[PDB]
């Protein structure tokens, strides 16, 4: 919530997980040349999806900083 | 009169302000302008 | 004589009470329009990040992302100014007309914007 | 690389002007405050 | 109309605080987050070594 | 004589005082000479 | 920490001037009642 | 944007002046009134 | 309160009730307002009788 | 009592605070006996003054 | 994009290829 009415809320979104989730990181097991090279299209995959989580998370206080500057600015001239 | 000040408006400035001096500090220490943090996430990613 | 003069005077220093709460009034909508402003500004700054390199920045996902985060606060500030439970701006305000004097219909009439969500 | 830091490498001799316009601006709103609320004290003092 | 106002002003304040603890919330998970991309980083260093 | 005072105007004078000495003031916090209200809206434009 | 002091740390900056206004008030009501208590006095000292 | 601080750049160098002046008013009206007050209170307990 | 929708919706019961306090005590409002009135009135009715 | 939403999981206590306030505003109900025929809680007759 | 307007931008004409057609 971020005022004073009710369902007036942020809903915030983080990944449901990192561990296993980010096929798995923990999936991969190099050891092997051709795992390597696809353990390489793995990563790279879902960093994409931490970055974009990162990204979501850059709109949310984005979204918080200017909101409460703006209801700092009604406070004050109620 | 004194039931409030309304001057108070400076202080809500000055948070602004020192918002913006912590990170620009960050910055500073770093050397990154985008901090690690999401702040302007396209460059960042 | 004197009545009505009384009648003039305090009538006056209730018009007057009625103007300062209207300056308040339009005051609170201007911080919100202000701000409304910081994000349009923030706007422009991304529909020019979203050049993109003109192709290089994929992750203009991300970037929709904040726009449609920023979106949703034009609703929200568009929502929120509950000064009466008859908030300022957003859907249907009734261009109202604040008494400012003693005598009927010596109102200034205000024509607060219709919206600001989905009509800016 | 150079390109990681035209992306990264603040160009901190400029906020270094940056920063201190904020903390110019810390000491300056601070004084008006040290200012600000010596008003209605004297308001009262004065009325009563 | 001024319990309407003080209503309104003091529960704003509460919700900004409620919003400034959400800041720093979404801050951790950003740092948590920096840090599992230094990790992958170094995940490809190591799929290429 | 007691029925009321003029001197009230001086009161009246003051108040327009204080509403100056704020706007000042709000002006000395941000530098800004137009505020972000309303005022001199041209240049604000 | 960043978190605990959003929590924790008054930004007395406003609260100084929180501070001014009461004890401006502790001394305004105070001058009031230093009024106030000669009301009575008056009322007996004449209509005797 | 040397342009858009001579908009909103105050030359607060003068608007300090300027605000001395306002809280000088403040002050000085206020012991006018302070003054002024006392009027009928000398009228009536003279008159009696 | 304890769960969030009841949070929320708790805020529409106290905002609605809290109208009908302050209704209430406009109506004490009206009443001594009524009163101040009528005793002024009185007093200068007894007065000149 | 958004409680960050979730994160404040004391709200318990809250629950605690608001039930103390709930019964304030049965002892302000009651107590107010002007005349043992107290003000406003239960029910007063609409009297006649 | 250079500017702050639309369509305000440095059409770039890379070579399509190097390996096979040069």
């Amino acid at each position: 919530q971020v005022g004073s009415n009710a369902y007036e809320t942020i809903d915030i979104s983080l990944q449901n997980a990192s561990a296993s989730a980010i096929s798995s990181v923990a999936s991969v097991d190099i050891s092997t040349a051709d795992g390597a090279q696809n353990a390489i299209a793995v990563v790279d995959n879902a960093l994409a999806a931490i970055d974009a989580q990162r990204a979501d998370l850059a709109a949310v206080q984005n979204r918080f900083k200017n909101t409460i500057d703006n209801l700092t600015n009604i406070s004050e001239n109620a | 009169v004194n039931t409030n000040i309304a001057s108070l408006n400076t202080q809500r400035n000055l948070n602004a302000s020192s918002n913006d001096l912590n990170t620009s500090l960050q910055r500073l220490t770093t050397g990154y302008r985008i901090n690690s943090a999401k702040d302007d996430a396209a460059g960042l990613q | 004589i004197s009545n009505r003069l009384s009648n003039q005077i305090s009538g006056l220093n209730v018009a007057t009470r009625n103007a300062n709460d209207g300056i308040s009034l339009a005051q609170t909508a201007e911080g919100a329009l202000q701000q409304s402003t910081n994000i349009l500004q923030r706007i422009r700054d991304l529909a020019l990040q979203s050049a993109n390199g003109s192709n290089s920045d994929a992750d203009r996902a991300a970037l929709q992302k904040e726009v449609a985060a920023q979106q949703a606060e034009l609703t929200r500030i568009s929502d929120t100014t509950t000064f009466g439970g008859r908030k300022l701006l957003d859907g249907s305000f009734g261009t109202t007309s604040f008494q400012v004097g003693s005598n009927a219909y010596e109102t200034i009439d205000i024509s607060l914007q219709n919206a600001s969500a989905s009509a800016i | 690389t150079n390109a990681r830091s035209r992306i990264k490498d603040t160009d901190f001799a400029a906020e270094t002007a940056a920063l201190s316009k904020n903390q110019v601006l810390q000491q300056a709103g601070t004084a008006i405050l040290a200012q600000a609320n010596q008003l209605p004290q004297a308001v009262l003092s004065l009325l009563r």
